Formats: structure tokens, sequence, C-alpha cells
RNA sequence: AAAUAGGCGGCCGUUCCCUGGCGCUUGGGCCUGGGCGACCGGCCCAUUGCCAGGGACGAGGGCUCGGGUAGAAGACCCGGUUGAUAGGGCGGGGAUGUAAGCGGGAAGGGUCAACCGACCCGCUUAGUCCGCCGCCCCUAAUCGCCCGAGGUCCUGCCCC
RNA sequence: CCGACACAGGUGCCCCUGGGUGAGAAGCCUAAGGCGUGUCGGGGGAAACCCGGCCGAGGGAACUCGGCAAACUGGCCCCGUAACUUCGGGAGAAGGGGUGCCUGCGGGUGCGUAACCCGCAGGUCGCAGUGACUAGGGGGGCCCGACUGUUUAAUAAAAA
RNA sequence: UAAGGUCCGGUGGAGCCGCCGGUAUCGCGGAUCCUGCCGGGAGUAGCAGCGUAGUCGGGUGAGAAUCCCGACCGCCGGAG
RNA sequence: CCGAUAGCGAACUAGUACCGUGAGGGAAAGCUGAAAAGCACCCCGGGAGGGGGGUGAAAAGAGCCUGAAACCGGGCGGCG
């Protein structure tokens, strides 16, 4: 569903998304980061992650990976895939914007939540006659995107 | 510079020890790319045939210790780059 | 337990193994004043060579020819940019204030044809300009002020403790860097007044090797050591090998302690950094000091230096050097300060200027 | 990061306007009765200050690029055309030991002729090679991004 | 196929005479034929540490319960060969020498200069001629059990 | 006292209380309890070790290091 | 009497799937709505995926009545 206030009609714009086969870890990282922004900041720092230039920081989920450089916590990495996919949920929220007349451009990113959707569960084999999960996280990410200007 | 021609020798050198020994022919190619892009300022650029049948003619393992290229210029259309090297070897 | 002991592996007298504050050498420890002569000096370690002397350098003969390996380092001319003073508090020394010369000589530079811009390099010290510490922003007033603040302190007078120099160095044929490397020097006389003169003398002046040092005189090193990245236990601390034929153990330490105490030691060898770690070496003993090299027209007091094509690891040798004796603590290329030995050996003399029977002219390599 | 949480030198930030409302709100000088004084009362000044509505400017630093004297990542150090950092070319210094071809010799065997020949010598201290140094800007050190403020909420020392 | 798994496992035959090699259904290389899905890529000249493996002066088991591990010998030809003895064996004892390429001959079998094989002399290069791969270290006393075989299918292969 | 009762708001959209007398496969914190669902572990280990294999153009396609074509480089050789 | 982790092995695709050479062993799996109107038409999207509008009411939108806890995101308050 949504998970925040709406004013549709000339104030905000919305689009979501269901069952992407994504990390939702690494959907944290990027809702996060993104938060607060403008669109087209949005796809330029989505464009820049894809690059492999600028990194996503990890932050609440950090463990066991490798620093990277510069301003922003220590730990961080690229999520690809999850660039890729965002990105076509935010293109979802511009067509969308300019029908109900707004203009999509100027619209700060009032809300990114991620939310950890269904399982595929199976198997792959370990020693000992033993068999043990091997999972695939299915994700749902919602935006909805406010009007701001003067 | 624009319009053609360079011929450059790009030292191969950084391929042993960089990363091993037979697979030095992998990486020798990731160089001649990397040159030839760099003195180019420009993308992965295209390197003909006759460069890789060079590096790899003793094998993967032996790859030589210079290797003379023969580089161009040229634009494209549509939108797009500078960017586009056609490179083969002299 | 066999009931024998085993002497400890490591110092932690020269623990704990970690990284330099900076790449730049650190000082607290000052030798002896007894002269109004300049303390403590910089070169560049150039690479090294073996030499023959006459011993001098008393031992076993004092007379007989005797080998002795060579660092030779070019040392850059230095220029200091400021004087520092410090007042004496209650917990410590601290700076009551500096004078510094903001103000500009074009710089002994050169290089560079091409050519149609020149474009002037005539150096306002444009190396003060690469070198990252600031500068007013009115050059004339801002001395004038501050030797104004250094009159008062002479003045007052006892308020006033010692006196240290600021003192950069100037890279004008090194090429290893371009952006001065800046120190603190001590400036020894006896009484405040005696170091006030001097240092106020010194600040507009390139000075030598000559100047600092002389030959035949024992000198303590300081630097920060080259670095090794991380080593192992077998490494760092020393460990010996054990029984019949170990595949699965053969660099290891075994026990790093007891069950109580439920603690680890920190005197227990582990891996870590290694090198990159400041050492100061006592009693090194000073070979030569000239100029150039190739090439002098005399041929007592060296003939001149350099092996031809160089080192490897350093460019062109041609400004003041000094060639020490045996081993100095660094990389090729890496700054090192020179400190006067606070006291020599008494067990062993020093003799002024030692005899210098021959000097390589072979490549390292 | 010694909580007695340091010392110095330099560099920075260190704002406007209409209209309405307020000012011993804020700040100074003078007279006189009272006070040691601050203070009350009388006289004099403010391009000013304050609230509400809109509004400027941007020092440092990273990311970037060429390499390392550095290095598990990250960091560190140096250079970036105000340049010789890396590579080319050339030349200097080093490693190996005589290249390919050709010419001659070469145990012999053959119509002892055209020749078949391991090997040897000359050419040739050759040839092949370098993680080093110099000359030299030819080539590549471009292009471009950001984060980070807005003399400070309130108080007291000295003036305003 | 079977092992839950597309498991480095392990289940019969036939091609066992492909070429080069060399005693060879051996190794390596290579042909017909097959594949690059023994199915995750890239980066750090890659530091510590761990597995496979290469090399170590001088010394030559000082290590350790123990030469365990590892090393050495090494193919082939020739010479020579002890104690002991059930006379069969021990024995490939031990130890010592040689071995390449070329040039020219001889012998054997044959038929007439084929197909191979076994010797001989001269010339000559390297540090090294089984130069690689293939490829026993040897010797002596003692205990036990005759031997070959079998054994705790899966911590004991032994003297049982 | 309390075991537990009762009222309001949101949600939900057909059944439900009280009293009195009865009755029981009648109240759960543990049982290396049983079953079901879920998090940390982790974005870690594995995706390496055995004779260590791919690579450039080009074709196709929304998406190509691992699909196909050629060239080039290899392993295998009683067996891949 | 029980009421779908209960009661028959089994409210159903059950003596099924599956295991085991075999004898034998053996689960889980119920609910749209008044009507299927079971998603046309329109916008978007590579898109069989997904979002807005379209139902009395879609926390009635396809194992669809209700829709807890563990737990996961975001936001609010507070702490930091």
């Amino acid at each position: 569903g949504y998970s925040f206030q709406n004013f549709d009609p000339k104030r905000m714009a919305r689009a979501s998304a269901r069952d992407l086969r994504i990390s939702p870890k690494l959907a944290v990282e990027v809702c996060r980061e993104l938060r607060g922004m403008m669109l087209n900041d949005a796809l330029r720092y989505l464009d820049d992650v894809i690059a492999l230039k600028r990194p996503v920081p990890l932050k609440r989920y950090n463990d066991s990976q490798g620093h990277k450089p510069g301003k922003g916590f220590g730990p961080g990495r690229y999520p690809v895939k999850v660039a890729k996919a965002i990105k076509k949920v935010l293109l979802n929220v511009k067509n969308n914007a300019v029908q109900k007349g707004l203009d999509p451009d100027k619209l700060k990113i009032i809300h990114i939540a991620a939310h950890k959707g269904p399982v595929l569960r199976g198997w792959y084999p370990r020693a000992f006659g033993r068999a043990t999960p091997f999972n695939e996280q299915t994700t749902h990410i919602e935006v909805v995107v406010e009007e701001i200007r003067r | 510079k624009a319009g053609e021609e360079v011929i450059f020798t790009v030292p191969i050198k950084k391929i042993k020890k960089i990363v091993p020994r037979w697979k030095r022919a992998p990486r020798a190619v990731k160089f001649v790319r990397e040159f030839v892009a760099r003195h180019a300022k420009a993308q992965e650029v295209i390197i003909d045939p006759k460069v890789n049948e060079k590096i790899w003619e003793r094998g993967i393992e032996k790859p030589p210790s210079k290797l003379r290229v023969k580089v161009k210029v040229e634009e494209e259309k549509r939108e797009g780059e500078e960017t586009v090297r056609i490179a083969y070897v002299t | 337990m066999g009931k024998v002991h085993r002497p400890r592996r490591g110092s932690l007298g020269f623990s704990p193994r970690k990284r330099a504050k900076s790449i730049v050498p650190r000082i607290r420890s000052w030798p002896k004043e007894t002269e109004v002569r300049m303390l403590g000096f910089a070169g560049y370690k150039a690479g090294m060579t073996h030499i023959l002397m006459i011993d001098d350098e008393p031992g076993l003969t004092n007379g007989k020819e005797i080998f002795m390996p060579v660092t030779i380092i070019e040392t850059p001319p230095l220029r200091v940019f400021g004087i520092r003073a410090y007042r004496m508090g209650y917990l410590g020394l601290e700076t009551a204030t500096e004078v510094i010369v903001p103000d500009f000589p074009l710089d002994n530079y050169p290089a560079k044809e091409r050519k149609g811009k020149p474009k002037p390099k005539m150096t306002f010290y444009k190396l003060l300009e690469r070198r990252i510490a600031t500068l007013p922003k009115n050059y004339t007033q801002e001395m004038f002020e501050q030797k104004l603040g250094q009159l008062e302190d002479m003045i007052k007078e006892g308020e006033i403790v010692d006196v240290r120099a600021i003192v950069a160095t100037q890279p004008w044929v090194i090429k290893l860097k371009k952006k001065p490397e800046v120190m603190e020097y001590a400036i020894g006389g006896t009484s405040v007044e005696e170091k006030f003169n001097y240092i106020k003398e010194k600040l507009g002046k390139e000075l030598r090797v000559g100047e600092v040092l002389k030959e035949g005189e024992l000198l303590d090193v300081i630097a920060v050591t080259k670095g090794k990245g991380t080593q192992g236990p077998v490494k760092r601390w020393g460990i010996k090998l054990r029984a019949h034929k170990d595949s699965k153990g053969r660099r290891k330490v075994g026990s790093i302690g007891p069950w109580h105490p439920a603690r680890v030691m920190w005197t227990v060898p582990m891996a870590g950094q290694m090198g990159f770690h400041h050492r100061t070496e006592l009693n090194k003993r000073l070979i030569a000091i000239g100029e150039n090299g190739k090439l002098k027209l005399d041929e007592n007091t060296e003939i001149e230096i350099t092996p031809k094509g160089g080192f490897p690891h350093y460019g062109i040798v041609r400004s003041d050097f000094m060639m020490i004796a045996g081993s100095v603590p660094g990389a090729i290329k890496r700054i090192i300060r020179v400190r006067p030995a606070i006291r020599p050996p008494k067990k062993k003399p020093p003799v002024q200027r030692p005899q210098i029977t021959y000097v390589s002219v072979e490549s390292k390599q």
C-alpha cells in the first residue's frame, strides 16, 4: 500500500514497486541516502552509483565490509541492481506527476521506505546428508514525492 | 590533438607481477586498452585482432615486453561521444 | 616445565610499533649547548657507498686501513622562516609568540625551457605558495608588528626563556618533493640574549653543511624508518622453530597465555605495523662535507663523488652534501634530520677530520 | 579524549530593503538635589537598534587525475602544465655473453666435381634486455563534482 | 546411472596396433575426434597468515620417542660381487667406469640394398649427454613371524 | 489486594451477553517439550585447492564475461 | 462431544506427494463478493512484473472473511 500521508491532486505524486528481486538491506542504505533530495539529484545520484563512482555508505547494516574514501561513513558499497530498479520507480513517479499537473524536477522526495516482502525459499546442498535454505528476498519499495517551490 | 594519427609504443611491463604469468595475456590487453584510452582521452576503444594476436603469439604465458600500436581519433553521431579510437598493430 | 629460561624476544623499549605521526621527525630531547652555533640540520637520503679510511676512529688499530660503509645524503640549503620564542610555564614549555618573515626575495630557482612563456617563477617563494602554510596579506606590516613583539620579550627581560628556530627546506634541485618540509631546530648558546642576536642575523640566510656541523664529530640521526607494511609475529618479534616436522604450525606463537589470567597481554607476538617507526641511532661518524658532486679541483679531502648513472631510485646529486658513517634509518628519498650527539664515546675519543683514503665510484647496481 | 579537555603563528565566517509597531527596549555626553557608584529627575545626539515580511555571500577540505619513498580496504606521501609525476624517443649506467645472415676453415665421403657436414673463426667488446638516471613537454597529469559557514543561545570583565 | 546434490566418489566391455618417444596400453607433445559448462567474474605486483611447490651458504640429524617428513641414488651398458645357504638363493649385493652429436665403417637377417637391429674408429660442444620426462639410496646387528596370501569393508595390516 | 470485569476511539462487518444450576479432552514460563513462523549470525563463509583457460572482432537481444560465427590460445590422447 | 497446530491417517489434489530393496512408513493443503461484474476502456512501464482511475464497500482485487505476536522499514515523541 502506502505508508505515508497523501494530497495527490496538486501536491503529491506516488508510485510503488512490488516483488523486486533485490536485497532488502541494500534497499535500506539507498532509501536513507536518497531521502530528502529532489528527483533530479536522485537521478544523478543513482547514475553515479551505477558507474561505480559515488559509494553508498553502509550504516545500519555494515558488518565486515571494506571502507571507502571521503566524507560519509566508513564502510560503503555499490548496489547496482537496486539503483537500476529504483530508477524505474522514480521514472514512473515522474511520468505520472506530469499528467497530474505537477512539475517533477522541483518536487522533493519526502519519503522512501522499503518493505521486506515474501521470501523465495528452497534448498541447496551441504555435507553430511543435509540441505540448507538457499533464499532470495523479494522486496517492495514505495516512493511518495511532494512539491516544494516558491 | 585531433585528426590522425599517433604511433605509440605501449610498455607492457605492468603485466608481470601486477597479475600473474599465464594470465599476463588477458592483462596485457587491459593495459593496451587503458594506455590508448588514457592518451586518447577517450572511451574503452576498439583495437584490431592483430594486437590480440601479437600479445597472444607466444601464448598466454609469454606476452612481449612492448607492443607498437597505431591509433586514430574519430567522432560518430548519434548523440554521445568524442571518444572512439580505432587502433591496430604497426 | 623444564625449569629453563627463555630471554624476551622483541623489546617493549621501541614499542608500540605503529605509524609515525608525521613524515617530518619530532623532537623533545636537544643535545648539549656550549657554543652559539646551529643545532640540528636536515637532508634526503641519496644512497649508499663504501669508503676506505685511515684509522683515526680509535679501536683495534690506529694506523691500518679500515673499511667503513657510508650513506651519501644530499642536503638542501635551508632558509630560517622564523624565530619561535618560548616562555616557561607551570606545566611545561609554551611558545610565547613568533616572528615570521612574510617578506619576499626572488628564489635562486631555475627550471624550464619550451619556450615562449618562461612565465616567471622568480620566486617570492611560490615554494611558500606550494607550502600549504598561509601567509598575510601585507608583508611589511606583519613582520614589523612581530619584531616589536620580540623587542618586548627581550626587554622584560627574564620572562623569556630560550630561542628555537622554525626552519624549512629549500628544494632547488630535488625532484622528489617541491613543497617545504617544515621543522624546528634549537639555537643554543648559554643565555638568551646571545641566541636572540644570532637567530635575527640567520633568518635571511641560505646556509650550508659547514655552518651547522663539523667533520670528525659523532652524530645522532633522527628519522622515520622505512615502511615494510604489516609483518608477522615471526618478523616483528622473532620466533623460534619447534619439533620433528610441522606442516601445520611453523610460523606460530602457540600460547598467548594461561586460562586464568583471563586476558591478553600486550607483550605476546602478533602481526601489525612494522616499519614507518621513529628511531634515533647514536654515534655516527662524519666522514665528509663537501659541495658538488662530480669533479673537484683539489685531490685531498675528496676528488669528487657520485657514481655514473646516478643511484637506483635517486635523482642527480648536485648541491651541498654530507657523507655519514654506517647505516642511516629510513628509506631512499625520505627526509632524515641530523641531531648533534648529546654525548659521544669517551673510551673512544672523537678525532677531527678523519682521513679519507679513497671513495667509491661504482654504482649500487 | 591529559575533563586543569593545551600553546603559537596565519587563514575564514564576521550582511540588505519597503512598509507598520517600539526604544533612558540599546548606546554615550552634560546639569542639580540624593547616592562612594550604579542609579531617579532635567537637558542634548544616533547614518542607529529591536520585532513582524522578503532578501546575500562561501575560507577551508574531500572526490578527481599521474605515481609512489606508502599500502589488506580505507590511510599515507608527492606531483598536476605557475609542471619533468608516469610513458615514449635519445643518450648515460647496468644484466647476459657473441644473435640472425653471410664468408672462410672443418673429422671425412664422392665421377676426390656440383658438394653433405656436427663443429670452429671473422663480421661482432655483437645481439638481446632493465623495476635505474639525465635530456626532453611529444603523449597522458583533462574534464568536472561536493561538503563546509553565515562573531555565535545566554552571562560577566573594558569601551561603544 | 547410483550416492537427497549437475557429489573430485565409485560400476562391466570394446577402441589397448594414431604419430613422435621409448622396453611400453608409460610420461610429455602432437593427429582424427571432443571441449574450453571438471560452469561465478574482476581487482590488489597480492602485505601477514594457509595450501601445493622451487631454491638455499657454512655445517651435515645438533631436531625429535624416532632421519617422521623430505633428500639422495636413478634409465641402460660394462666391470665386479661378501657374510650366509634349505645350494634353490643371497644378487639388481656392494663398489668402480661409461652413455651426446657428427663423420666414416663392420657384423646378423634377408633380398640384393628393402626393413631393422648390434657393434667399432675418428672428429667435436656443454657445467651437466637416462641432460627433459621416465628413473632402487645403500650397508650391518637384533626381535617376530617360514613364504606368497588374509585380517577389525569404515582410528589397529601386525608379531594376529 | 488479585485472579479478572467494565467503558471509549480506531478497525471489523455477524452473531453475542448477564443471572442461576450444571459439566469438562477447563486456565500455561520451563518439560536437551512437540509443531508452526520469524530475526541476529551476513551481506559473512562457500561459489578456490584435483593438470591453473580463455581472448578479440562480429551476430542476436530490453538486458550478454560465460548464446552463436570466425580468428587466435589451450587441455584431453584407454580419455574430458 | 470437537471444530481445522482440534477432531478420524485423512473437511482437500489421501492412503495422494514422498520415504524405504522390501516388509512397511506417510504429511501438509478449508472461507471473494450481492453478482464475477474474475479486471474493459485510459495513462505509464522492455515488461507475463509493478503504480494511478475504474466496486455498496477492494485492511472485498485473486489461498482474496477477520487479518494478532515475533519481526522488518519509515515517521512522531523522548533519550543520544
